[PDB]
């Protein structure tokens, strides 16, 4: 149906920008108009830019004139938008859609109908690496959970499961948070209670953008 | 910029009856504008047209009215599938700003959240680091402050907390207090303090531990 | 002495009207202390208790009156206990509730005294028929039954075949109307009843209007009286805590006056509190107010006249 | 003679309120006017409400006007008080006592005559619970005391006697103390010397609003 | 709200001669007070019904003044039954406030508190908790502040002190040091120290004991 | 509660020619607000009283405009008795709402902060506390952000900035970093670290001190 496959999940340090593929379908192009739209993650949405694919209207927002770029490539129903001068501030997804052409054969069109799935950029000059896992699991209390803590990876994101994914219930898998060195900081919680002294348990941590996997055994030290 | 206000920040209502929300404009928008349904990590589909007339892949309970100042989002049936943040978002003035967040969340009994209290690991204090975090787990509603003390004084630069989103089966919430300080700060110090406080405790639930305790 | 000599009657009744709390009638209005407030001056008070309820399990609506025979056997029990009462000399204290006991204790008392007037001081008519309501709400169809013009016209809905009509529409005085749906007033106009509502009541005067009312009920002969007295006819203002609330009712002031002329005419024969329920207010203030104000209006209605009231003996001594 | 015969010691969770009967008997009722104050323990008092029994003249307090509700019940001579919105400050003592009807048939009064004997009211929402006796009793000391911890009972009271209680000087039985998890905590102390070690001594519980009861034999362990 | 302000926090007065107290107004109440009885778990019965007149099954010894600012309270036959915590209470301003206190206690020779400290038990280590309590006995006046020590390190939020009143016979007084630690707590530790100080204790009053010593 | 926005947050125009500054409404107040004067901690006089017209006292050159949504106050001989925190303030809608801040600064050459750090005396250390601050001074415009650190590791919970007006003479800024510690953290570290960044500063304003070093 009417659809906007977009392309692609992509990091950039401070310096050149992500032309953000932005495919269309369904729909006759150049009856329409797509536009974008930012969301950093905890946060409202900000419009950023609209054209008319009908002829060439730029039609930019405002903090960014200037910063962004737009055009079409109605060969192929896809739309493109570049950024110039890129900034930690724009740690965002992009999303694209499609306002209706605002010319003169283009059908009314207020409300945003097509929406495309996204594009994870954030903007960080950091380096790929690898996590580092730093848990334990094993003072009076019945319920005892666990977990593991994931350290210092980038970029975004990592996957951890639980007796590889078979312990399930108790299994919360937690979103990052950016540091002060700009890497990024994770965790997973599980639940046992102080009745389950032979639970094996192990976080399976797996980073595929630096393609490295820990799986943590992990075991308290010696009582009494 | 006309900006869209939406009046319910937050929402947090059961499976069940009416969920009128609000939108306002600072002009007169004039039955131009829309509603939608974000998801999280997902497309934030339209819900209502223009101000009224429920779009083309709608259920059934979707009504809302306008026309042209202060806006009416309407969730009559709730359905619970529809809990995300919802936005309206003005249209016929350049340049088209949006609304501020809707977030419908589940209303059920509040709570008690979970707390305790973790050091680093000798794995860590090998690789030179110190990340003392505290755990937070299963509450309701969101809303926790928790402080930090070197052994009686406290703390920040390191200190942050990142919470989920409700749960599905038991409908909770969620928080660390995400803290990262240096092996040198750790070796000087022990007793590591923990100071929940949610609207279900009544005293701030301070959990704590001593450097070598555990 | 003739007046002042009171048997009470709680009936705790519903079923009439569809705001379901008006059973906690007589009870607050006895735990405000009516009893005591009327034993000050000469108030000969024998409580007889309140009356059974009995509950007709399929009580099955007629088409468009519903819950009938429980208000019909209310209704005849009441008429029972109120020609007790009036076979024992008193002023019949009969307060509920609500209006479809207004039935019995107005038949009851024609029992006795066949030649009666009656003042309906509240906000409507209630003189809906059971064929041409749109309700079907029996407390708002006791004038109906009573009045013998309307005889071969009302249905024999059940519970009611002991209903005789025994007061005739030249005999009955509408005070304090505010509210009529179009069936009952057609009856009121062509039926050629006098009434004084709040247009009428503001054109006169309050004094004027009871001094034409006692014209028209005891101008041509002394005759006992029977005031049937709601409290929704009184301002919500005052009684905010009542099953159907219309603003634009009397004051206070002039529903114990009405009560006052009443009782200055030494010819009160009957007497009906209805509607009053604690349990729509929406502070217990409302509550307070509300019940208060019936009370005093029953004290007033007895002679605890706002001139004063006395015990004949010197009192510099 | 001139009493007020309250009823009676209840407790409340936030919830629903504690109408207060207060019978009254002796003097002539509706000649005076019966008031209401709370006391908290370890405070002052607060005055609360003030009705005249003469006529319904409901006149209540600062800062609860609102929470309070104050009707009369004049054929048995009794008054009441409920409350709204209840609320963990309110543990308090209720008194009710007779200011006099402040209307115009009402003697000269200003001094509340009756008093009441109490009404025990704690708004708490802890559950009813049994007591845990916590002690011990046996390091150069001539004077050796002993006593027992009482922990996590609720509501109040427990009784703490001592050898069945013909241990009787040096037995000082103590107020308990309201948790920050809502529940209450207790001791005693008795004495004996370090002349006494054939002095078998126990405290000898009972919470009775939990029907529970613990006789706790004690004894130290081995030295040297 | 006029606060009603008594002079006399405390008392104690032997058997015998005249026990005045003091009842002081923010304002004018001008003879439209009472004066009070409260027995401990008792009705808190009138004694004097307008600032002067002695209502109603008075003895014979309650004579009190005032009229109207600083009021009175006089007690001129002691009588030790009387022995309770006393209250003014103005009346006539809303709302109607009330005094402090006006404890009645009884004075007698200063008695020196008997001081020992007594760990967890067995009973106790078998279910999990520590509550390590001493125990303060036969003395008089009432304040004495304990102190305790994690083998020379204070302690508290298990610490609990508690009194009660005095006593009929010997009229003396009461503490325990209530105090609630854990079993892990308890097992890392042994010198246990309870530090008594009372007005007859010069020196303030230690004993210890370590554990696994009795 | 119409939102009354001032467009102009700051100012800093010199001794001369017009001030003209913008507030508008979210409603029409249609020829009903006014314009006030608020110096620092005195009386906020009124310039202009319905819109235009010119108010009782007022010296020559405060004319404004407006009727009915974004109105004007133009100071066209602007006097430099003047600088003071604006506001608009409408009136004809309830509640009677005001504009945000409108501080008419100095506008002069931009000057540098002078900028060090300074640690707590022994005088403190006797007392027992830390109080590490760095003092800027002398610059021009006010925005400053000073970074603390632990020897290389940033600092809050005790940093706080407060800056002055302009100044009479020379027309400059202000701002301590106030940050206060313990004594214990004071002992364990020795290069604290105070980072100013101005806009005449291309690079952050770095100055240190180890303990024990002055
Ligand atoms: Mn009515
Ligand atoms: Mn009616």
């Amino acid at each position: 149906q009417v659809q906007l496959v977009q392309s692609g999940a992509e990091v950039k340090k401070p310096g050149a920008s992500v032309k953000v593929s932005c495919k269309a379908s369904g729909y006759t192009f150049t009856n329409y108009g797509i536009s974008w739209v930012r969301q950093a993650p905890g946060q409202g949405l900000e419009w950023m830019g609209w054209i008319s694919a009908y002829n060439g209207n730029t039609n930019y927002a405002q903090k960014l004139q200037g910063r962004v770029t737009m055009t079409t490539d109605t060969s192929t129903s896809t739309a493109y938008m570049e950024l110039r001068s890129l900034r930690s501030d724009d740690t965002a997804v992009y999303y694209c859609a499609r306002e209706g052409a605002y010319g003169y054969r283009s059908p009314y069109h207020n409300w945003f109908d097509p929406w495309g799935q996204g594009t994870l950029v954030t903007v960080s000059s950091a380096k790929t690496t690898a996590p580092s896992v730093y848990p334990l699991a094993p003072t009076t209390g019945s319920s005892v959970t666990l977990g593991c803590l994931v350290k210092g990876y980038f970029p975004e994101p990592v996957t951890l499961t639980w007796n590889s994914g078979s312990l399930s219930s108790g299994v919360h898998t937690f979103p990052a948070v950016l540091q002060s060195d700009l890497y990024t900081l994770s965790s997973s919680v599980t639940v046992t209670s102080s009745t389950w002294p032979s639970q094996s348990i192990t976080c399976n941590v797996a980073h595929p953008a630096s393609s490295t996997k820990v799986d943590k055994k992990i075991e308290p030290r010696g009582p009494t | 910029e006309i900006v869209m206000t939406q009046s319910p920040a937050t929402l947090s209502l059961s499976p069940g009856e009416r969920a009128t929300l609000s939108c306002r404009a600072s002009q007169s928008v004039s039955s131009y504008l829309a509603w939608y349904q974000q998801k999280p990590g997902q497309a934030p589909r339209l819900l209502i047209y223009d101000a009224s007339n429920r779009a083309t892949g709608i259920p059934a309970r979707f009504s809302g009215s306008g026309s042209g100042t202060d806006f009416t989002l309407t969730i009559s049936s709730l359905e619970p599938e529809d809990f995300a943040v919802y936005y309206c978002q003005q249209h016929s003035l350049l340049p088209r700003t949006f609304g501020g967040g809707t977030k419908v969340e589940i209303k059920r009994a509040d709570a008690a959240p979970t707390v305790s209290i973790f050091p680093p690991s000798s794995e860590q204090l090998t690789s030179g680091g110190a990340s003392v975090v505290c755990f937070l787990n299963n509450f309701y509603p969101k809303d926790i402050n928790v402080k930090w003390k070197i052994d009686g004084s406290e703390r920040q630069n390191g200190v942050l907390n990142s919470w989920t989103d409700q749960d599905s089966k038991d409908s909770t919430y969620s928080m660390s207090s995400t803290l990262t300080l240096t092996k040198d700060e750790y070796e000087r110090h022990n007793s590591y303090t923990c100071e929940a406080t949610h609207k279900t405790s009544t005293s701030p639930i301070v959990k704590s531990f001593n450097r070598n305790e555990c | 002495a003739k007046s002042r000599t009171i048997g009470i009657i709680g009936a705790p009744f519903s079923k009439g009207q569809p705001r379901g709390g008006v059973e906690e009638g007589p009870t607050v209005l006895r735990k405000a202390g009516l009893l005591e407030k009327l034993k000050e001056q000469e108030c000969d008070v024998k409580d007889y208790g309140d009356l059974p309820f009995a509950d007709i399990p399929n009580d099955s609506p007629f088409q468009i009156v519903k819950n009938p025979r429980s208000v019909g056997k209310a209704s005849e029990q009441l008429a029972g206990k109120v020609a007790e009462v009036k076979k024992n000399g008193r002023i019949s204290l009969v307060l509920g509730g609500d209006h479809s006991l207004a039935i019995g204790s107005i038949s009851g008392h024609a029992r006795v005294h066949p030649d009666l007037g009656v003042i309906w001081v509240d906000a409507h008519t209630d003189i809906n028929t059971p064929l041409t309501t749109t309700s079907g709400n029996l407390h708002g169809q006791p004038v109906s039954f009573l009045l013998k013009e309307l005889k071969g016209k009302i249905p024999d809905v059940p519970g009611f075949s002991w209903v005789t009509p025994c007061i005739s529409a030249k005999d009955i005085v509408y005070i304090g109307l505010r509210d009529v749906d179009p069936g009952e007033h057609y009856i009121l106009k062509t039926l050629g009843i006098k009434y004084f509502s709040m247009t009428e009541v503001d054109r006169l005067g309050i004094g004027k209007v009871m001094e034409e009312t006692l014209s028209y009920l005891l101008g041509r002969k002394k005759r006992p009286i029977h005031l049937s007295f709601d409290v929704d006819g009184l301002d919500p203002s005052f009684t905010p805590a009542t099953g159907t609330p219309v603003v634009g009712g009397l004051t206070y002031r002039e529903g114990l006056y009405i009560t006052e002329e009443i009782y200055k005419t030494g010819l009160l024969s009957g007497l009906d509190i209805m509607e009053v329920n604690p349990s729509l207010g929406k502070t217990p203030e409302e509550v307070t107010r509300t019940v208060n104000t019936a009370v005093a209006i029953t004290l007033a209605c007895f002679g605890l006249a706002r001139e004063g009231n006395h015990k004949p003996i010197d009192y510099l001594n």
